[PDB]
RNA sequence: GUGAACAGCCUCUAGUUGAUAGAAUAAUGUAGAUAAGGGAAGUCGGCAAAAUAGAUCCGUAACUUCGGGAUAAGGAUUGGC
RNA sequence: CUCUUAAGGUAGCCAAAUGCCUCGUCAUCUAAUUAGUGACGCGCAUGAAUGGAUUAACGAGAUUCCCACUGUCCCUAUCUA
RNA sequence: GCAGUCAAGCGUUCAUAGCGACAUUGCUUUUUGAUUCUUCGAUGUCGGCUCUUCCUAUCAUACCGAAGCAGAAUUCGGUAAGCGUUGGAUUGUUCACCCACUAAUAGGGAACGUGAGCUGGGUUUAGACCGUCGUGAGACAGGUUAGUUUUACCCUACUGAUGAAUGUUACCGCAAUAGUAAUUGAACUUAGUACGAGAGGAACAGUUCAUUCGGAUAAUUGGUUUUUGCGGCUGUCUGAUCAGGCAUUGCCGCGAAGCUACCAUCCGCUGGAUUAUGGCUGAACGCCUCUAAGUCAGAAUCCAUGCUAGAACGCGGUGAUUUC
C-alpha cells in the first residue's frame, strides 16, 4: 500500500556511488568553452587550502536592508605558489572522443615531478627524462616534429603544469602534475606560448582577479565507513527498538524482491570529487607584499597569517586566493580554481567588493588579539620580556 | 566598523566574535567568550575574578603609567 | 513575512515551537501566549513549525483575562530567547521570550511594549515600533 | 574513619590479584553519559530518563471511621575558622 | 381504562468494568477531545448478603487533567568503556 | 468506484457555458461479495512508526483552451506524475471528525509493500470482572482489565571495500554506459494603474528575501568534552607539609583540538528538440481552412551542457625499462 504521509527523497542520487575518489586530486571535468579571439590564458588553477578567516566589508547591493552597511562573511584561503609549466599536450578530435596525440615535455624537469614518477625515490637511479634531456641535443629536431604535428592537428591544446610544493609548507616534497586548458586563439599561438613558458612559473595575478567567480573542485574530507543516518539523513528509530535504532527500517518491499540502488545503506562518508560553483575572489594576495592582511581602512602591517599560524597548515609565504565562503576539501588538500564556464549576471556578481578588516586572530584558540603589538599593548609587561 | 569591549573582563571584541546578552531591563551586555558570559550567568564578580581589567584597576596592578 | 508586514525578513533562528508559553508584553490583559501556529513555513514530516523574532504567529492565552482566553488570536513575537546571527555578524539572544497580541493585519490590541523589542520586528511591524520604547 | 546506620565510599588484619591474550579505534550495538532554544508537540499511553531527595526551622488544605491525611502542599537555612 | 402475573424491579444507581442503537444529549475540561468529569434516563440487558448505594486510609491495580522536570520529540550531534 | 453515448428538461430568453431525467455502452480491481484453484509435516492475517519505488482517474505548481470570464475570485477541459502534498486534539483503530498552517493539504499500488525492520495499543490461548443467555458445565463480530514477539555467520540482492591476468612499472588523460535536482512562496515596484457605474481590483519585466530539498565546509556562535588540560570541593589512605592514590571516566566550573547543528555558514548552470495550444503558406473541396505536402512559436516535459562514477575483458599519450 501507499506511503501515508508523502515526504521527499533523502539524499541525492547524482552524487551516487557516494564511494571514495580515485585520488586526492580531483578531475577537472569540464574546462571554460574556447573563445578565439581572446589572449591565451590559463583556465584554471592549481592551490592548497589553507583554512579560513572572518572578512569585514560593506555591501553594495541596493534594495537590500543593509545596503552600505556591514557585514562579516566568511572567507576560505587557499595558498597559491606559482605553477610552473613543463609539458604540452595535444589533443585531437574524434568520434570516440578527444583522443590524446602526443605530449612534449621541457628539457629540464625539476627533482620535484621527478619524484612524482617514482613510488620509492630514496632507492632510484632517479632515471626519468634522461633520454629526454638527450632528445634535445642540438634543436630539438623531434621536438619541434611534435609541436608541428600539434599545431596541425589538436582541436584542444593542454599545458601540463606543476606546484612548488617546497615552498608550500607541507612535508609532501612531491608535487601536483595536472593538465591545464588554454583558451585563446589559434592552436598554433597557444602552442608557442607554451614553448616559451617551458620551464617558466605562472602567478595567479595572471589568471585570476578581484570579484571574479570561480568553481573549486577538491576531494572532501573523509569520514570513513558511516551508517545511514549521518550519511543520508535518515530518521533514527525510536528509543524501543530492539536491534538498532541508527538504521532504515524498510529495505524495499518484498516485490522487487531485491534492494534497490535508491534505499539508504551504510557505507563510506567523504572522500569524494565535489565542484562548488559561484564562490567570488575577495582577495588576490602576494607573498612578495607585506600587509597582505591590511586594509585601506585598516592600514596596519600585518600578513593574513593569524597568530601561530594557520592551524595544521602553517604561514602564509606565497601569493593567495581569498575566496567567498566554504569550499570542498579541508586543509593541506590540493584545489583546483577554475574560471567559470558561464557568464553570470545576477547582481550578486558584478558586485566589487571593497574589504574593511581580515581576522588574523589565532584560530588555535579563542583568539582576542589580531597582533602581537595590540597583545604588548593591552597587556604591558609580563615577567617574561623582562 | 567598531571594536566593542567586554562587560565582564574589559576585553576588544572584534566583530564576528563573541555574544550579546540584551536583558529585561534593556542593558545590553557584552562578551568575547562563553567563558565571561558562564561567569556572568554564575552571577560572578569582575572585581574578585582575577583575570580581568576592573580587578586589576582595584587592586592597581600593571597600569601604574595612565593616572 | 507576515501579511500587513511592511518588507521582508532575513531568516534568523528558530526558538519558539508550536506549544510554545512565551510571555506578553504588551498591556492587553493578558499575561502568557501559547503558540499553537506559525504564519509562514509550511511543512514537513514531523517538523513542528517554529517561530522567529518578528514572526506572526496564531496563539491563545492560558493565564490572563477571561476574555481573551479561550479563542485563538493573532501574535508577533518580539523576544526570542535562542541567539540568533544578524549580518553584520553578533550573535544575541534576550533573557526571555515575548510576544504581543495583533489582529492580521498587523495592529496591536494593546497601546504600550513592556520591555525591549528586535529592531527585525519593530522594523517589520510599523505599528509595533509606534507603541515600542526601547529597541535592542 | 565518614555517617542515624551491619547503608554506600575509603582503609588495617587476613586473603586474592583468578577468570584467553595482543593491536587498533569503522559502522551497528550493549552499558554509561552530556546537550542550545523549546518543552510531551513524541507515544496506545510521559514507557524511559530527568527533576526532588538528608537534617534544622517555619508552614501546612480538602476530606475524615477524629485515629489520619501529612515528609500534605510550599518555603528558608546548611562550609571553614 | 383494559389484558395479565407467583410477584410484576422497591430504596437507590447509571451510556458505570453493566447502554446494542452510540462518537447518546446538555455542561465542563482543550485552539481543536470516539478520551475524562458532572448531570440527564420506559435502563437492548442496573439493582439490593447471585449483596445495593457510599466510603477516610491503603494500592508495583485501571484512568483523566495540572505543576515541576526532562533528547520522548522538533533534530539530531558528541564522549567513554 | 470511475468514465462515455443519447437527449426530454434546468440555466431570464437558449438542450449541450455548466448541469442533465427516462434509457443505454463500457473500463477498473484501492470496496464488499461470489468461488475454493494453491497453501493446514504453519507463506507470522490489524494499525501505526520507518524507507523506497511505481501508477495516474492532477490537489497544488508550468503552459494552455472554454465560460452564464469586465476586473478579482471561480468553474469546465487538455498536455503533463518533473517536483511537492503538513503540524496537531479524540480514537488501538483503517476510516472518521475538528483546530491550525499551507501553493496545496489529490487519490492509489507494490503478498490489502514493509514484525529474523520496530512496536504490541487492538484482535485471537490460558487468569479475572460485569450484563444477557443457560438447571449446569459453560456461550456471546458484547463490554472490561492483565497478559514470553526467537535465529543470520549461508546464497543472492544492495551499500561500500580489495583484487590475479592480460611484457613490467609509473604518470597524465579520454569517454561508452549508468545516474542526475533543484523546488515553492511572500513583500516592494509595476499600481488604487488597467478593468469597472461603483464596490472593488490584477498581470508581464525588475529588485529584495524566504519555504522545502540537496551538496559541502567549520572563520564565527552553540553543543560535546578521558586534553582526565587548569582550577576548586567532599570522604578516606599515604604521620603532618608538599605532592598524590581510591571513589567502576568521584563531583563542579572553565575548557583547546577534533567531530558537529537550518542551533552555524557557503553554494546549487545554460542551450536545443517538443507536447498541448495558438499560428503561416496552402490544397483536397475552380472559396474556405494550422495540415494533407511543408512550416513558426511554444510546458515544471525530453535530450544535452553541467555535475557523479568509470567499463575491474573499453581506449589513448608519455616516462623509465634491470650483465656483473
Amino acid at each position: 500500500s501507499h506511503r501515508k504521509y508523502e515526504a521527499p527523497r533523502h539524499g541525492h542520487l547524482g552524487f551516487l556511488p557516494r564511494k571514495r575518489a580515485a585520488s586526492i586530486r580531483a578531475r577537472v571535468k569540464a574546462f571554460p568553452k574556447d573563445d578565439r579571439s581572446k589572449p591565451v590564458a590559463l583556465t584554471s588553477f592549481l592551490g592548497y587550502k589553507a583554512g579560513m578567516t572572518t572578512i569585514v566589508r560593506d555591501l553594495d547591493r541596493p534594495g537590500s536592508k543593509f545596503h552600505k552597511r556591514e557585514v562579516v562573511e566568511a572567507v576560505t584561503v587557499v595558498d597559491t605558489p606559482p605553477v610552473v609549466v613543463v609539458g604540452v599536450v595535444g589533443y585531437v578530435e574524434t568520434p570516440r572522443g578527444l583522443r590524446s596525440l602526443t605530449t612534449v615535455w621541457a628539457e629540464h624537469l625539476s627533482d620535484e615531478v621527478k619524484r612524482r614518477f617514482y613510488k620509492n625515490w630514496y632507492k632510484s637511479k632517479k632515471k626519468a627524462f634522461t633520454k629526454y634531456s638527450a632528445k634535445y641535443a642540438q634543436d630539438g629536431a623531434g621536438i619541434e616534429r611534435e609541436l608541428a604535428r600539434i599545431k596541425k592537428y589538436a582541436s584542444v591544446v593542454r599545458v601540463l603544469v606543476h606546484t612548488q610544493i617546497r615552498k608550500t609548507p607541507l612535508a609532501q616534497k612531491k608535487a601536483h602534475l595536472a593538465e591545464i586548458q588554454l583558451n585563446g586563439g589559434s592552436i598554433s599561438e597557444k602552442v608557442d606560448w607554451a614553448r616559451e613558458h617551458f620551464e617558466k612559473t605562472v602567478a595567479v595575478d595572471s589568471v585570476f582577479e578581484q570579484n571574479e567567480m570561480i568553481d573549486a573542485i577538491a576531494v572532501t574530507k573523509g569520514h570513513g565507513f558511516e551508517g545511514v543516518t549521518h550519511r543520508w539523513g535518515t530518521k533514527k528509530l525510536p528509543r524501543k527498538t530492539h536491534r538498532g535504532l541508527r538504521k532504515v527500517a524498510c529495505i524495499g518491499a518484498w516485490h522487487p524482491a531485491h534492494v534497490m540502488w535508491s534505499v539508504a545503506r551504510a557505507g563510506q562518508r567523504g572522500y569524494h570529487s565535489r565542484t562548488s560553483i559561484n564562490h567570488k575572489i575577495y582577495r588576490v594576495g602576494k607573498g612578495d607584499d607585506e600587509a597582505n592582511g591590511a586594509t585601506s581602512f585598516d592600514r596596519t602591517k600585518k600578513t593574513i597569517t593569524p597568530m601561530g599560524g594557520f592551524v595544521h597548515y602553517g604561514e602564509i609565504k606565497n601569493d593567495f586566493i581569498m575566496v567567498k565562503g566554504c569550499i570542498p576539501g579541508n586543509r593541506k588538500r590540493i584545489v583546483t580554481l577554475r574560471k567559470s564556464l558561464y557568464t553570470n549576471t545576477s547582481r550578486k556578481a558584478l558586485e566589487e567588493v571593497s574589504l574593511k578588516w581580515i581576522d588574523t586572530a589565532s584560530k588555535f584558540g579563542k583568539g582576542r588579539f589580531q597582533t602581537p603589538a595590540e597583545k604588548h599593548a593591552f597587556m604591558g609587561t609580563l615577567k617574561k620580556d623582562l | 566598523m567598531k571594536v566593542e569591549i567586554d562587560s565582564f573582563s574589559g576585553a576588544k571584541i572584534y566583530p564576528g566574535r563573541g555574544t550579546l546578552f540584551v536583558r529585561g531591563d534593556s542593558k545590553i551586555f557584552r562578551f568575547q567568550n562563553s567563558k565571561s558570559a558562564s561567569l556572568f550567568k554564575q552571577r560572578k564578580n569582575p572585581r574578585r575574578i582575577a583575570w580581568t581589567v576592573l580587578f586589576r584597576k582595584h587592586h592597581k596592578k600593571g597600569i601604574t603609567e595612565e593616572v | 513575512s507576515g501579511n500587513g508586514a511592511q518588507g521582508t525578513k532575513f531568516r534568523i533562528s528558530l526558538g519558539l515551537p508550536v506549544g510554545a508559553i512565551m510571555n506578553c508584553a504588551d498591556n492587553s490583559g493578558a499575561r502568557n501566549l501559547y503558540i499553537i501556529a506559525v504564519k509562514g513555513s509550511g511543512s514537513r514530516l514531523n517538523r513542528l513549525p517554529a517561530a522567529s523574532l518578528g514572526d506572526m504567529v496564531m496563539a491563545t492565552v492560558k493565564k490572563g483575562k477571561p476574555e481573551l482566553r479561550k479563542k485563538v488570536m493573532p501574535a508577533i513575537v518580539v523576544r526570542q530567547a535562542k541567539s540568533w546571527r544578524r549580518r553584520d555578524g553578533v550573535f544575541l539572544y534576550f533573557e526571555d521570550n515575548a510576544g504581543v497580541i495583533a489582529n492580521p493585519k498587523g495592529e496591536m490590541k494593546g497601546s504600550a511594549i513592556t520591555g525591549p523589542v528586535g529592531k527585525e520586528c519593530a522594523d517589520l511591524w510599523p505599528r509595533v515600533a509606534s507603541n515600542s520604547g526601547v529597541v535592542v
